[PDB]
């Protein structure tokens, strides 16, 4: 599934993820795209945080394949 | 020429195009575009729509106040205080997006090429 990821610098990058993608697993796939570590990352949709501990599913976000969310790095 | 236009431009392959505007022809093929968001990179013309703004009946991809892109069709455009904004149809509703809010898909922006590709 398609996601958008706006970083800090103002770039947005795309990735795909599953709704069984853990929180670490999307940090580290910004990582492994756009260089910034895990440590430095938190995350948002539409204002509420997406923790470590937690999977993308039980955030509710990704529904069929043409709503894409844009997670904010904070 | 093309210094100082507004475009839309994609950096990647298969990556989205989003606007900006050029600041420097660098040679190769190859302009140095401000996007609107701040970043600026180096991306080859072929990758630039000098397309501003965006037509009417242009299927792009707009992010919503969900915080969600969907796709949607573009049905008129206003510029405000400099601003512009893209009235867009989505499941047959339509809204008012910021410019930067507007992006296209590979397959969308490949449908402008022929007309407004740089190049």
């Amino acid at each position: 599934m398609l996601i958008f990821v706006k970083t800090l610098t103002g770039k947005t990058i795309t990735l795909e993820v599953e709704p069984s993608d853990t929180i670490e697993n999307v940090k580290a796939k910004i990582q492994d795209k756009e260089g910034i570590p895990p440590d430095q990352q938190r995350l948002a949709f539409a204002g509420k945080s997406l923790e470590d501990g937690r999977t993308l599913s039980d955030y509710n976000i990704l529904k069929d394949s043409k709503l894409h969310p844009l997670l904010r790095l904070r | 020429s093309f210094v100082g236009l507004r475009v839309v431009a994609k950096w990647s392959s298969n990556g989205y195009f989003y606007s900006g505007k050029i600041t420097r022809d660098v040679g190769a093929g190859k302009y140095k575009l401000l996007f609107d968001d701040g970043y600026e990179c180096d991306v080859l013309g072929k990758d630039i729509l000098l397309c501003d703004p965006i037509p009417l009946d242009t299927e792009v991809t707009a992010l919503s106040e969900d915080e969600y892109f969907s796709a949607g069709v573009v049905k008129g455009h206003r510029k405000e205080s400099g601003e512009l904004y893209y009235s867009i149809e989505k499941e047959g509703q339509r809204k008012w997006y910021k410019r930067m809010a507007v992006i296209l898909s590979l397959e969308q922006g490949n449908r402008l090429r022929e007309q407004y590709g740089l190049g």
